[PDB]
């Protein structure tokens, strides 16, 4: 059947970047043309693969990580960047083979008065490793004295909210992101393009 | 109590096949990645296979690719390893192990950290038959053992299979000064070991020394007196 | 991909001990450390480079940077003597990799030269048309020794099987080596000799078909 990309890209609700949602896609025919021929995507950078010849290849699995960030942070969803997001929220590996897709979601994720559901991680004791995700709400210690309840001398809650208002600057508007990673194992290739040897 | 229990190992002939089980108890099994790891005698730990909390994704080491199959029954709290086309170099203790990270169930995401729970292991010996009982020969104490303070004497237990043979002295009455060695696996495929006891030189006339050898699998029992002839 | 460890590391009680683990861009993956005492299952002592599991003594610490992970045991104790393995789960391929392991010895007792006893073939075994020389090595510390067989100062090539050292009851170690011969070649050399080497000090013992 047709791979359920509709359910990922047209997802009614999206996830906070700190708790980025992954969907494994398997056992279907992936019509990648439907994506790159929707010319509504503001970012569509692919690394290590052809633009259209993905439509001919087969893969053991396709993983779709998806989340929401602000526009000027999109540049961090790429190999070997630093910044709040790539360091503390969603790190891509250096040898990344796959595609990063982003589009402006101001008319869906901003609301008059402000949307404070979409969060991100502000403080972490160290950097995330590639494809790692952290959703702990452990009280961050920046000061010297231990915290055990809520807050004290430099004892910040680690998560912060984006404030998404429809009248924010373009750079401060919400963008929805989908990262396709491709997996080819010594195992049955279940995700195939229509122009393959298999059909 | 979190518990992993391996079972189903044993002696098996090469080219044949064998199915190992690992029974989990005391944690929500269905929510953890699981591992098979083996250790050949006197070697290090070798990764064998790994499976996702739900059995969706399976990864194998190259040495066993195409021959082994990892699987799990989440309803029955069980992990299985189907070993086919067993080679001799598969002889090892097989451990099942649990990853310390657990999936909440909501979005196909898993990251493997350390393996914090281990079973006690199950032993798989893959040898070409020849299940025989041992021949026991005495190692008499010589004249150069006689001239120290004390002297050594022993039993050679040669050419036996399978691996577990027990050796006592004087029906267990003689305990101190006794070292029984681990067995060597000869290229013949049969095992062989020695037991030895250090003992006062002047007692070689008075005190008798017999070694008792029990090889259960062949139903062999042998007593052998060690004289200084 | 390979993770490569020092084969052995010895340390006096109370001293700090360090075990290294090297691999390509190992800093970019998490490293685990497992302890395995003889005839026991492994136990996790370090995960996530540096985190210590619940119930693990605080003297176990861990680091990982560049291409090197390092397990550190401050105030090393007798009960820490064990094999230690590092491990890395590649973020890609989801492929697990152990190190070769490291035999951490804790010097808990003084040096002891081995006691070598060489047994000629029993007359029962000769009457059975076989011949086995038995070289038994006992009461040595540390538990590390090499064996070499000779026929009349000429080094024996094959027919040798040798055990790895094993603790005896007095916390010292012992090992055995066997040399197989047909009774012909037993009787057809002047003497045979077993040479045992322990911390640079070699002792040999000899038997002859006559005696
Ligand atoms: C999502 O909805 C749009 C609405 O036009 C539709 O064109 C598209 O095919 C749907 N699926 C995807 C992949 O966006």
């Amino acid at each position: 059947n047709l791979c359920p990309f509709g359910e990922v890209f047209n997802a009614t609700r999206f996830a906070s970047v700190y708790a980025w949602n992954r969907k494994r896609i398997s056992n279907c025919v992936a019509d990648y043309s439907v994506l790159y021929n929707s010319a509504s995507f503001s970012t569509f950078k692919c690394y290590g693969v052809s633009p259209t010849k993905l439509n001919d290849l087969c893969f053991t699995n396709v993983y779709a990580d998806s989340f929401v960030i602000r526009g000027d942070e999109v540049r961090q969803i790429a190999p070997g960047q630093t910044g709040k997001i790539a360091d503390y929220n969603y790190k891509l590996p250096d040898d990344f083979t796959g595609c990063v897709i982003a589009w402006n979601s101001n008319n869906l994720d901003s609301k008059v008065g402000g949307n404070y559901n979409y969060l991100y991680r502000l403080f972490r004791k160290s950097n995330l490793k590639p494809f790692e995700r952290d959703i702990s709400t452990e009280i961050y210690q920046a000061g010297s004295t231990p915290c055990n309840g809520v807050e004290g001398f430099n004892c910040y809650f680690p998560l912060q909210s984006y404030g998404f208002q429809p009248t924010n600057g373009v750079g401060y508007q919400p963008y929805r992101v989908v990262v396709l990673s491709f997996e080819l194992l010594h195992a049955p290739a279940t995700v195939c393009g229509p122009g393959s040897h298999h059909h | 109590e979190v518990q992993l229990v391996e079972s189903g190992g044993g002696v098996v002939q090469p080219g044949r096949s064998l199915r190992l089980s690992c029974a989990a108890s005391g944690f929500i099994f269905s929510s953890y990645g699981m591992y098979w790891v083996r250790q050949a005698p006197g070697k290090g730990l070798e990764w064998v296979a790994v499976i996702w909390y739900d059995g969706s994704n399976k990864y194998y080491a190259d040495s066993v690719k195409g021959r082994f199959t990892i699987s799990r029954d989440n309803s029955k709290n069980t992990l299985y390893l189907q070993m086919n086309s067993l080679r001799a170099e598969d002889t090892a203790v097989y451990y099942c192990a649990r990853d310390l990270s657990s999936s909440s169930g909501w979005d196909d995401y898993y990251y493997y950290y350390g393996m914090d729970v281990w079973g006690q292991g199950t032993t798989v010996t893959v040898s070409s038959a020849s299940t025989k009982g041992p021949s026991v020969f005495p190692l008499a104490p010589s004249s150069k053992s006689t001239s120290g303070g004390t002297a050594a004497l022993g039993c050679l237990v040669k050419d036996y299979f399978p691996e577990p043979v027990t050796v006592s002295w004087n029906s267990g009455a003689l305990t101190s000064g006794v070292h029984t060695f681990p067995a060597v696996l000869q290229s013949s495929g049969l095992y062989s070991l020695s037991s030895v006891v250090t003992v006062p030189s002047s007692s070689l006339g008075t005190q008798t020394y017999i070694c008792n050898v029990n090889h259960k699998p062949s139903n062999t029992k042998v007593d052998k007196r060690v004289e200084p002839k | 991909y390979e993770l490569t460890q020092p084969p052995s590391v010895s340390v006096s009680p109370g001293q700090t001990a360090s075990i290294t683990c090297s691999g390509d861009k190992l800093g970019d993956k998490y490293a685990c450390w497992y302890q395995q005492k003889p005839g026991q299952s492994p136990v996790l002592v370090i995960y996530q480079d540096s985190k210590r599991p619940s119930g693990i003594p605080e003297r176990f610490s861990g680091s990982n940077s560049g291409n090197t992970a390092t397990l550190t045991i401050s105030g090393t104790q007798a009960m820490d003597e064990a094999d230690y393995y590092c491990q890395a789960w590649d973020s890609s391929t989801s492929y697990v990799v152990f190190g070769g392991g490291t035999k951490l010895t804790v010097l808990g007792q003084p040096k002891a030269a081995p006691s070598v006893t060489l047994f000629p073939p029993s007359s029962e075994e000769l009457q059975a048309n076989k011949a086995t020389l038995v070289c038994l090595i006992s009461d040595f510390y540390p538990g590390a020794v090499t064996v070499a067989w000779k026929a009349d100062s000429s080094p024996v090539k094959a027919g040798v099987e040798t055990t790895t050292p094993s603790k005896q009851s007095n916390n010292k170690y012992a090992a055995s080596s066997y040399l197989s011969l047909t009774p012909e070649q037993w009787k057809s050399h002047r003497s045979y000799s077993c040479q045992v080497t322990h911390e640079g000090s070699t002792v040999e013992k000899t038997v002859a078909p006559t005696e």
